[PDB]
């Protein structure tokens, strides 16, 4: 998920800016759910995720907000000692302690219904999530907001309550899971808070690991909110996010992969930077490249483009994919619709960084890659293969300088080769065709909830809805858009509704229907 | 089109966004999720499924593990009426009128069935039930959950391992230490040490 807030001097009008765009995934009837809400003292227009009494995207009279996950530690596994003589006793405090037993019963639709047993076990910590009897040790889950989660709900009432700053960050403040959250208002105060109920953890433990559950190592307590990384107004103007580190030194243990020097946030730094006061339609832009670029290419194709460089005048292609790479805005875009992507040095530059990332862990990691590849190729950054390429320092020494830059060169030459044998010289003839996605049937809570919808679009690393919002003095102002549609009904007969999936094109063609907050020019939509 | 569910006016504009237009907050929240049912019922109903780990009982035993899963992890009915009870007494009171209104839509449709129960509870052969506000809770765990929980303890401490065992402790632990790292000071953060 994605958030850009903006404050009034970082805004061309004066008005401060939102822009949100949660990462649910795509799926026919939508993960979100768009509603109008107007009571006395209290107006507010936007969606929430499907069952949620509350909007977490959108504005209200006074504010806008949004949110994109967090990311921070709320989650602890505990490693039980189990008795030997009784594998559902476990050591903790000095006692062999019971664990909680549980009998739950399942049916399963053949074909008649059958009727399955499973015992499910609760230590101290949490429920037992995984067995090591080879060690007699049981793994337990501790969730910093087990049993707060009605509370959470409330928060997120609140802050749709909200009028102010004050009362926003209250409502941030009782919010137990990890979030962060972001607020504009009409005043032109921008804030940001990563919100969520942080345990104060043993200082003898790494956090990267399970906690030894026998006693010694438990959490004392949370952390109060005012130690929780927030701002309001600072300093630079603005604030951006796709998922990344709130601030420098807040550490998230187990997790840290996503929170590297290489990561995906930087396409929304680039793009802030780049510009000076910035509108809507900037923050449009901002969102375009986002949801199109080749993110490897920040960190790496001024590392290939250097290194081909260094090698031009021996090897006669190099020049040429030079000039070709320079040239490259570094998407896979398809602006003419023609169902390939636009720059053919992307098909060359996939390949490329394919191969490299093989090269570079195949020979030490490969017997772990099943748990390694999704750290060293994660999608919001390659953070260690930069480092081991650039040569910056690194715990382990994985490559020589020497043998990084042949990798590189060896990675060019393959990828060339079979572009050459398969396409031909030209890199318009590298071209590749477009990679497609519907709204299907089943989202990331792993169950069906529907028939989905069959109408391809292009990919797109981009949110499931996204809202444009300028608080200006009248009123929240701007535009959105919440593919599929707003309505999942389908008749018994096959009729689907006529709002099921009249959204997904404005969603594919980058155009949005106006938000929507004064009663007169609702009745007018 | 302009329409009057009690006395909450429902206003739904040409993409068919409801604008709910209440004298009060319980009427609102009533409101509020009478028109998500009427628009969403059969994923409100999976969703819910979903959490309560009877999916498996519509759509068979490829879900029967994911049940289990959520199960396991989940909580009882009586353990979230003990969280409602925590709240606020009006905070609890608007969730009650929620669900109130998913189930003034439940009722009108089971009582209408081939109008207003849409075509997957035909083809599953199934009627949805009616909610509490505990489903309510049910609704927002199922999802909210997932962006907080994962195992990635588990997966570092068999990493360690595999690689302790082929490359012996010292190499293993200066390997795991690039993958993941304690604190990469380089990486861009959304707000500065300053601006705390
Ligand atoms: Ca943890
Ligand atoms: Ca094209």
């Amino acid at each position: 998920s994605n958030a850009m807030i903006i404050g009034a001097k970082k805004s061309k009008s004066g008005n401060a800016l939102l822009f949100s765009g949660p990462q649910v995934g795509f799926v026919a009837p939508g993960f979100l759910y768009e509603v109008g809400l107007h009571s006395p003292g209290f107006d507010m227009e936007g969606s929430g995720f499907i069952g949620y009494p509350f909007i977490m995207f959108g504005a209200n009279q006074h504010l806008a907000l949004t949110a994109t996950a967090g990311y921070g530690n709320v989650t602890d596994i505990f490693e039980e000692k189990l008795n030997p003589a009784n594998s559902t006793q476990y050591f903790y405090k000095g006692k062999w302690r019971n664990m909680e037993k549980r009998t739950e019963t399942f049916i399963v639709r053949g074909g008649k219904s059958k009727k399955i047993e499973e015992t499910f076990f609760h230590t101290v910590h949490g429920p037992v999530i995984s067995l090591d009897a080879a060690a007699n040790v049981a793994y337990s889950k501790s969730w910093s907001f087990r049993g707060t989660e009605a509370k959470s709900i409330q928060a997120y009432m609140k802050a749709n309550w909200a009028k102010n700053v004050k009362e926003f960050q209250q409502a941030a403040s009782e919010f137990t899971m990890s979030l962060n959250w972001y607020y504009a208002d009409k005043k032109g105060n921008i804030a940001y808070y990563h919100v969520g109920k942080y345990p104060i953890r043993s200082n003898q433990i790494d956090d990267r690991f399970p906690t030894p559950g026998t006693g010694e190592y438990e959490w004392k307590g949370f952390q109060s909110f005012a130690k929780n990384p927030q701002a309001i107004n600072p300093k630079k103007g603005y604030v951006v996010n796709w998922n990344n580190k709130p601030s420098k030194y807040w550490r998230n243990g187990e997790y840290s992969i996503v929170w590297g020097k290489d990561n995906r946030v930087q396409q929304f730094i680039n793009g802030i930077e780049a510009r000076g006061k910035v509108d809507l339609k900037d923050l449009n832009e901002i969102n375009y490249t986002a949801s199109f670029a080749q993110l490897r290419t920040h960190y790496f194709k001024p590392l290939l483009i250097k290194t081909l460089e260094k090698y031009q005048s021996e090897n006669k292609e190099y020049a040429y994919l030079v000039e070709q790479l320079r040239k490259w805005n570094n998407l896979k875009e398809d602006k003419n619709h023609d169902g390939y992507y636009d720059a053919g040095v992307a098909a060359f530059f996939d390949e490329w960084w394919n191969n490299t990332h093989d090269k570079l862990f195949n020979d030490s990691l490969g017997i772990v890659s099943d748990l390694t590849r999704e750290i060293t190729d994660h999608r919001m950054g390659a953070t260690l293969a930069y480092k081991v390429l650039s040569g910056e320092p690194t715990n382990y020494q994985w490559k020589s300088a020497a043998a990084a830059e042949k990798i590189i060169l060896e990675s060019t030459d393959e990828a060339l080769a079979k572009l050459h044998k398969e396409k031909g010289e030209e890199a318009d003839k590298w071209r590749a065709p477009i990679k497609t996605m519907t709204f299907g049937a089943k989202s990331l809570i792993a169950i069906p909830h529907g028939y989905g919808s069959k109408t391809e679009i292009i990919e797109m690393n981009r949110g499931s809805e996204n809202h444009y919002i300028e608080m200006t003095p009248k009123q929240p102002e701007g535009f959105n858009v919440t593919p599929p549609g707003q309505i999942g009904f389908i008749h018994k007969d096959g009729t689907l509704s006529e709002h099921y999936e009249d959204q997904l094109s404005l969603y594919a063609n980058w155009k949005f229907k106006p938000f929507l907050f004064d009663k007169k020019d609702v009745k007018r939509a | 089109d302009q329409k009057k569910v009690e006395n909450v006016t429902i206003i739904r504009d040409s993409y068919g966004v409801p604008h709910l237009y209440a004298k009060n907050k319980k009427d609102l929240y009533k409101a509020y999720g009478y028109v998500m049912a009427q628009d969403r019922l059969f994923q409100l109903e999976m969703f819910r499924r979903g959490n309560e780990g009877t999916v498996s009982e519509i759509f068979g035993e490829e879900y029967v593990t994911k049940d289990e899963q959520s199960r396991r992890d989940g909580y009882s009915d009586q353990e979230i009426q003990t969280m409602l009870n925590g709240l606020d007494r009006e905070t609890k009171q608007l969730i009650e009128q929620f669900a109130e209104g998913i189930t003034a839509y439940v009722n009108e449709a089971v009582k209408a069935p081939d109008q207003k129960l849409s075509k997957e509870f035909h083809d599953y052969g199934f009627l949805p039930r009616k909610w509490k506000a505990t489903d309510v809770v049910r609704l927002y765990m199922v999802s909210m959950t997932y962006f907080m929980d994962n195992h990635q303890e588990l997966k570092n401490a068999e990493i360690l391992a595999r690689l302790e065992r082929t490359y012996g402790k010292e190499k293993a632990v200066k390997m795991f230490d690039d993958l993941v790292w304690k604190n990469d000071l380089e990486a861009p953060t959304s707000i500065q040490p300053d601006d705390q």
